């Protein structure tokens, strides 16, 4: 299938104790296989994936360089920002930025994406074209006029539909024998009693990939969104994926009651019931 | 790889 | 502008007492990023507890994963504490393993 390429930066001001918390990691698909954390003791891109150990001096000494750069430009924008928002230096503050491309299963570009947060709410995006820019506000329209001035978007271009399309077509190479492939999920259902008259049904999957999936449960073929408890799609810490539905039902009306299960991994939509006797 | 370019906002 | 975290503490593998597992506590959905995770053991804080680099989702939320390998006993009780600025106090969440 498609594959993609992302990496993800965090910077968080702390007034009066130092240097902003800088964290940057890098993903093949859902893989992790390069980080960086300011306060970790190498202070050096650190290989995550078996697959990426075998890059040499000069590309983690590059990585280092590059990843640092990243860094020291995020710490001179926590303060560029502060001011455009008209904010005080005592506040603590957050930049997040992740960009990245995918590719199709014959390798071929699909799209590159690059997007900024400003304390969590949306700052500036590149659009889909890779030539423009969408700003959130009036504040980040003042650097959407610096990039526009700079002709950011080529040159950011360049690497997302170019650079990071060809090292991404390198890592599924390196790392074919190991990364995550598609994996339906395992489902079922169990039952708990919450009173001698009430009861919860929980539709389970488990162990699928990618995270993507739809767990809807239905009364007589009718949707029961808003009576439904959903949880997050969580990991199981092994590559793949867990999630649950639960629906608390009369006793003894428990077959009419049916989960709906869509994954992308199976060749059909699933349909559980309880099934008593 | 990551940029080997970084754009100040 | 804070968001609460969303706390699910859960095993990798279906829990069977004394075969040696993982135990996860996912805590998701929360702004700021600032946070303090810890996995209990009989209200105990375990000691060798890895975790995820810190991630965050579309929504701009984040999200980190804690972990340990753990054997599950009929008798031992397994927890998850959070603290985070949205918390009058640190959450606790007790593991289920129906959950």
């Amino acid at each position: 299938g498609s594959h993609s390429m992302r990496y993800f930066f965090t910077s968080v001001s702390r007034p009066g104790r130092g240097e902003p918390r800088f964290i940057a990691v890098g993903y093949v698909d859902d893989t992790q296989f390069v980080r960086f954390d300011s306060d970790a003791a190498s202070q050096r891109m650190e290989p995550r994936a078996p697959w990426i150990e075998q890059e040499g001096p000069e590309y983690w000494d590059q990585e280092t360089r590059n990843v640092k750069a990243q860094s020291q430009t995020d710490r001179v924008d926590l303060g560029t920002l502060r001011g455009y928002y008209n904010q005080s230096e005592a506040g603590s503050h957050t930049i997040q930025i992740m960009y990245g491309c995918d590719v199709g299963s014959d390798g071929r570009f699909l799209r590159g994406y690059r997007q900024d947060a400003y304390d969590g709410k949306d700052y500036i995006a590149l659009n889909e074209d890779l030539r423009s820019w969408t700003a959130a506000d009036m504040a980040a329209q003042i650097t959407k006029r610096k990039w526009e001035a700079a002709h950011e978007a080529e040159q950011l271009r360049a690497y997302l539909d170019g650079t990071c399309v060809e090292w991404l077509r390198r890592y599924l190479e390196n790392g074919k024998e190991t990364l995550q492939r598609t994996d339906p999920p395992k489902t079922h259902m169990t039952h708990h009693p919450i009173s001698d008259h009430e009861a919860t049904l929980r539709c389970w999957a488990l162990g699928f990939y990618p995270a993507e999936i739809t767990l809807t449960w239905q009364r007589d073929g009718e949707d029961q969104t808003q009576d439904t408890e959903l949880v997050e799609t969580r990991p199981a810490g092994d590559g793949t994926f867990q999630k649950w539905a639960a629906v608390v039902v009369p006793s003894g009306e428990e077959q009419r009651y049916t989960c709906h299960v869509q994954h992308e991994g199976l060749p059909k939509p699933l349909t559980l019931r309880w099934e008593l006797s | 790889i990551l940029r080997g370019s970084v754009a100040h906002k | 502008i804070q968001r609460t975290p969303k706390i699910q503490v859960y095993s990798r593998h279906p829990a069977e007492n004394g075969k040696s597992n993982f135990l996860n506590c996912y805590v998701s959905g929360f702004h700021p990023s600032d946070i303090e995770v810890d996995l209990l053991k009989n209200g105990e804080r375990i000691e060798k507890v890895e975790h995820s680099d810190l991630s965050f989702s579309k929504d701009w939320s984040f999200y980190l994963l804690y972990y340990t390998e753990f054997t599950p006993t009929e008798k031992d009780e397994y927890a998850c504490r959070v603290n985070h600025v949205t918390l009058s106090q640190p959450k606790i969440v007790k593991w289920d393993r129906d959950m």
